[PDB]
This record gives C-alpha cells, structure tokens and sequence, in this order.
RNA sequence: UAUAAUGGGUCAGCGACUUAUAUUCAGUAGCGAGGUUAACCGUAUAGGGGAGCCGUAGAGAAAUCGAGUCUUAAUAGGGCG
RNA sequence: CCCCGAAAGCUAUUUAGGUAGCGCCUCGGACGAAUACCAUAGGGGGUAGAGCACUGUUUCGGCACCGAUGCAAACUCCGAAUACCUAUGAGUACUAUCCGGGAGACAGACUGCGGGUGCUAACGUCCGUAGUCAAGAGGAAAACAAUCCAGACCGCCAGCUAAGGCCCCAAAAUCAUAGUUAAGUGGGAAACGAUGUGGGAAGGCAUAGACAGCUAUAGUCGAGUCGGCCUGCGCGGAAGAUGUAACGGGGCUAAAACUAUGUGCCGAAGCUGCGGAUGUAUACUUUGUAUACGUGGUAGGGGAGCGUUCUGUAAGCCGAUGAAGGUGUGU
RNA sequence: CGGAGGAGUACGAAGGUGCGCUCAGCGUGGUCGGAAAUCACGCGUAGAGUAUAAAGGCAAAAGCGCGCUUAACUGCGAGACCCACAAGUCGAGCAGGUACGAAAGUAGGUCUUAGUGAUCCGGUGGUUCUGUAUGGAAGGGCCAUCGCUCAACGGAUAAAAGGUACUCUGGGGAUAACAGGCUGAUACCGCCCAAGAGUUCAUAUCGACGGCGGUGUUUGGCACCUCGAUGUCGGCUCAUCUC
RNA sequence: GCUGGCGACCAUAGCAAGAGUGAACCACCUGAUCCCUUCCCGAACUCAGAAGUGAAACCUCUUAGCGCUGAUGGUAGUGUGGGAUUACCCAUGUGAGAGUAAGUCAUCGCCAGCU
C-alpha cells in the first residue's frame, strides 16, 4: 500500500515540471528516500521522472 | 529594393469559452471572421458574427443538421 | 579578457552623494475628534501671540444641493460617494 | 558581517549606445489553500504525416473527357503526438492574490530541437522553444565562458559514489571469458577501384570422373570447383609552407586496438560520518532552548555592526613611579 | 532591406421591412444571328454572385426583384473580448417616438475584417450655467458640429537649405578602409564516367554531356581582435621554408 | 395493415434502375362568375366545383449498379531519457492517412382518417 522512492540523479538541469514532480513527491536531494501512498496520482509523478528515481516496490 | 514588406496588425480570433465551462449572460464565446460556428439555444450572434451567451448555464458544442454545421449552445 | 584592450614608476599626505527649503512614505514620542502655532513681544530655549494650516463629506463644468449628488422626460438604468 | 536576488523583452519615442509605462527583483502590510505538480472527466483545432475530392502543376496511353502515374509555404476528401482551457480529487510544498516604499534593466552569447535568409557556407543573420554562461566555484574533455557530471556556511591526514577511467608520466585490472584487425587501422576526408580477410542465404557442374595445365571435343591425373547476392573489420583514392606536429607524451599487435558479457577498484567542494556557526518557522506556553527546512552570487533591495575627530556626562578618572605618537612581542 | 496583394472610397438606396425568385456550364432545335445577342426543352452540376484586394463565410440564402417607407432614431445599458497608456470591439434588455406586417415579430446602416489624425487655437447652432460694486453686456463654460497628405501618419515651431582638403571637441573596435581570424560561393589543382577526334584504334595524345574531392596564392561573405594609433604601393639590403 | 400532417436523425439513412397503389386520402383534373393574380400569360398564386385518370407526380417494394460506412495487422509521424548528425537508432508511452476483409436499399415519436 506504500512504496519507497529514492532519488538517484541531480535535478538541477531538468525540466520545470520534472522538478515540480520531485518536489511534489517530497524528494530533496540525491540519495533521499521517501515513503508514499500507492495511488495513481503519485504513480503519475513517479512515472514522469522514472529516469532519476529508484522504486522499491 | 523589394516591393514587399507589409502586414496587418493581429486580431486575436478564436474560441474563448470551451465545452463544460459555466457562463453568465453576455459572455463572448467565439470570435470569428466568418460563421464557422452557428448559434444554438440561448446563444446570440452579433453584427460581426460574434457568438455570445444570452443566459446562464454550461457551454456545449455539437454537430447537427442536414448540412453538418457546427453549433454551440448553452444549457441552463 | 592571462590577454598583445584601458589605468597605475614607488611611498607619504590630500581627493568625490552635501546644504537649505517644500512634499510623500516608514519608524518613534506627545495630544487625540481634534492637533498645532508663524511673524512678533519677552534681561529671552520659559511665558505670551489663534491670524493661519491639516483632519472632520461628497456630487456636479457651474449655479446649486448634501448622506447623497450628476445625467435623463423618467422615482428607470448607470457613474462617482 | 548576515538574508534575498534580476534583465538584456513588449509598446512609444527627430527614437535606435537615452527615456517612459508594462514584464522580471526586493522590503512592509492585509489575507490563508482561493496556487502549483499528478490522476480522472469534458472541450476546440488543421501542424507532422498523408492524399488528389478543390486550385495549380507532371508523365504515358485511349477518345476538354476516360485509364494508369507523381508533386505543393501562400492546395485539402483527411488527420495525430504534444501544447492550451475548465471541473473534481489524494499527497507534497510558504503557494496564489490584493495594497503600498525602493530599484535595476530595455548591447546579450553558445548548444540541442522547429524554421525564414545565406551556398542545407560562416564562432554569419532573424524568430519560436529548452539548458548553461552572464551572476557559478569543483571533477572529466591535454590546454578549452556557453559540452558531460554536479550547485561551494566553516573545519577533519575518515567512508561511498557520478561523468570519466584502471601499462608508465599519474589514483585504480599488464582482470576473466569468447571473437575481429595487420592497416600503428585505432590516432582526419568523397565519388570510384580491387581473388585482403570473417560470417550468412541460395544456385551451376562434378568419382558414367568436375577446374587449371598439357597432348590432336578425346586423352594421361584424382576432389572439389565455378560465378554471383547480403553483411563485419581493413586497402588505394590522400600535395604546403619555422620543427616530429592529424593518440597529450612514452610506448602498445593472442594489445595498452575494436565488438559482447561479467567481477572488483579508482574517481568531485555530490552523499555519509564527527565537531562548530548562522537565517526562518513550529513547540517550550519570558526563556535561549529542542525539532524541521535552508545558508554560490553581478546590477539592485533589506538588516546589524567596527573604528576616526569634536560637545555633554567631566572642577570626574588615568599621567614625570612617564600621556599622545613611533617600533617589536604575546594574546 | 523575408514571399505576395490591397486602402486614404462608394451608396437616400446599394439602408428598414413584408412578399416573392434561384446561379453558372453543356446539348438540342429555332430569321437575319454567327464562336458567343434573344426563344423553347433537356442533362449533369455550385464551378455564378456577393460596390472593391484576399481570407473566413453565405438556403431562414448574407445572392436576385417588387410595394410601402426613414431604426443611417433619442436616453441608456447587465455582461464580456482586447489592451503599457491613450484608444478599439460585441452586446441581451429597459423607456420614448416611428416604419413595415393579419400576426408572432424585425429594424440603433450596408456578410465581416481597410476607407484614417490626439491636444492646442479659432468658426457656427442651442443653453432653467457664470457674469470682478449693482442691472445688463463683452468674455468664459456645457451640449452638437466645422477647419490637417500634421502621410517622418503618438502629430519637437505659426514659420527653415547646403559646404568644409582651412577645420575643432566629446566618444566607438557598439561600426567601415590595412593586416589577422571563421567560411570556401568564386579561384587554382586532382580524380570518376566516357559521346567522340586520332587512315583503323575512347584511353600514344586530346576528350563533349555529367559527377566527386583537395588547397587556402584570387575576387568575395561575416564583423571576432586592434580607433587613450597594429602607421606604407613599389624599389634597395638581407633572407627562411614548401613542392 | 394503408393514407395525411408535424418532429427526432442527416447517406449503413443517398442516388440510379425495375415493379405496384385509387374504398378513403393525395395527386393530376373542369372553368375564371365574384376575392385575388402575372414588368405578358388562371403557367405559378386564388376562388367556385367533381365530369374523368392513377398517365404524370408523390408514396411503398426489389436489386449491391454508383455512392456511403468500415475492421484486425503493418507502416509514417510523435512526448520523455539516451546515442548519433541527410534526419536516423535504442528504451518507454502514443498512433494515423491510404489500402484489404466485411457491411448497408435505415431507425424512432405525437396526432387524425380508412379497414
């Protein structure tokens, strides 16, 4: 019901909406790991920035 | 020397209120040079083919009639 | 801009956002529906001096009205309050 | 000393290197979810592509029409992905909006994508869109604003990684398993030329005897041979001026080259560990205390301080048992 | 200083309303009359028209006729579009007076988007505004309207052309001439294919129509360095490198 | 089960060809006296009427003839990340136009007459 997301790359040069997706998931730096609800709304943000996050499903 | 180099000022035409939005009486819905959209129920037409709402409600687009004309209407 | 763009041979001393008046905003103090004197007088930072200024009511080009007023034939509608 | 932090755009200008209003920055006040990211639902389009139903244009047949066949920024019977508008909703985040004080700026640059112009030239010029520089240090690309990785509060002779790398200069594999190359290709360049070598799909002839050579199709011999197609890596084409000078160098050939796979390690001011400082917010219901999030910066905006001369406090306090000033040392 | 075209008007009907009607093309016949005047009948079909350029439109036709008329009205106006400002655009509805229809109704110019000029200064009509002692008046105000190729069209004045090699100051490598740089259209050099020429025979030697590269000696393109100075066309003296 | 009117819908519903319908309705149909009418015409509009015909017209039925609708699969394009620069390739999501198989001679609502 909850999943774990870890940021693996820098977000400094990314697109604005990608940075906002990271901020809306709650990730703040490289190596940061958060635990979020498994809902389609969160899954959309994860899937948009798939290339710089790691998911422990 | 070229004989070209002229153009006119922009006119800002197009759809102003899309399907599903709520309007009040007097709101302009479409700005258009010709009659690309036609006036349905509770919608009036100005002297320059502008379409406006004459009552409160929700905007709705459709295709109707024997000529396949595009209509916009307001549902109360 | 390492630039082969400008300026400086070196040291010591001097060298550039001020002053007066008016106005607006922000702090702070006194008094508070009120606040405050100017010139001047005064053995004088005191005490007198209320003329004047700001606030307390708007509308209208104006005469005029006034919590309303202007436009209008309209008590309708509308604009400023 | 601390906090925040732009722009090189639009409109107008006897205007074009000036200025003004708006856009972008900062400070104060009001007011809190009205904001954004994502999901779901509703909606219009005429671009990419495509097509010939219109407008033009094109080739070959038959008789302007009929059958085939192409093309288009100013053609459309069609037609996306994305973008854009609205409504509802979970989670995350000092978001949005309004009123005032102060500005700066209105010479931009490169790179990728979509284009006009130019020669599908230019580190050329003019637009749209994103990133970096401007105003940004660190590691890699030999050196190299604008590329790749990454956003520097201070200290440490601690640890893990990113891009990029592991024979020596110079930190880490002369690591492991299969192949290719002989050109120092790797480590500059085309049309075209060639039995250089590796792989693949087919075909023709052939031990009643195939190819080559030789004797005048027969004949001596004793297994393969013949000509194409696709594909990997190589060869020629390849001439310049101070000095090898077109791997950074040394050097490198079952590589220290190329292809594929795997196991370790090195590697930044990124992350983690330990110590210290500071801004804002929430709770302790003074506290100076804990927790959370922050602390790269030009033009600018805001906050807090150090020293110097003079006036009062000061007919006070220090001073010939030595003031100011000068010159060392310690803290 | 990219590729193409238009405007600086017109209309008292070419406006309003009620009623009514459909274009263009081709084919048959029918005097002059035919390629194509008018008449009649068919076929398929929006290719006609819309004052004018193009685009978006046009069957309740927005295209085309007839009768009656002036809504090409006055006071406004909820609400929107566009927007630095100044400006610009659309508009249901309400009151009064009209026009056309039997009536429900339609009409605040024309299918729409161009046909335009702020402020100042003056002119004309109206006015229950003001009127420098008082009553008037002059002058001013308010409402309506007139005088701009102010076209460099947000309009510096009511009113304005040239020379300087006799020159001067403040600035710029924001911007040209020389040399450097990037590029290589052009220039020069090399290669591929080969109609042909060469008594025959493409390749001894030349080689048409076309194609692909190299160099950085030409004529050019750009404007990156230098305008608080990089100061030269040729000659002389002295050279050094490439093939 | 037929006929008429008014709508929904706007080709899978349309065109074309062929065949039927007169009891009622509709259609042609008679003439032009009054109402009314033609830039001329009782051709259209209009009035007063049923002697004729379902010829034409309108409706209904049949046909895939023309037209219209139309998959599945593949191809083109394309957002995000990466690799390359004649404009492609990989991962992931999305996905035409044309053409092919196939389909279609519509389907509903309110009222009034005739059996």
């Amino acid at each position: 019901k909850t999943i774990k997301v870890t940021q693996t790359k820098s977000s400094s040069h990314r697109l604005k909406n990608h940075k906002l997706c990271l901020q809306g998931l709650g990730l703040r730096r490289i190596g940061h790991t958060v635990e979020v609800q498994d809902t389609p709304s969160n899954r959309g943000m994860i899937n948009k920035v798939y290339y710089m996050v790691s998911v422990e499903e | 020397s070229t004989k070209n180099g002229r153009d006119s000022n922009p006119k800002m035409l197009g759809v102003k209120v899309y399907g599903g939005q709520t309007v009040t009486a007097g709101n302009i819905i479409v700005r258009q040079r010709g009659t690309e959209f036609h006036a349905g129920a509770n919608v009036g037409m100005g002297r320059d083919h502008t379409l406006f709402a004459t009552a409160d409600g929700v905007v709705k687009f459709e295709v109707k009639g024997q000529f396949g004309r595009r209509y916009v209407k307001v549902e109360t």
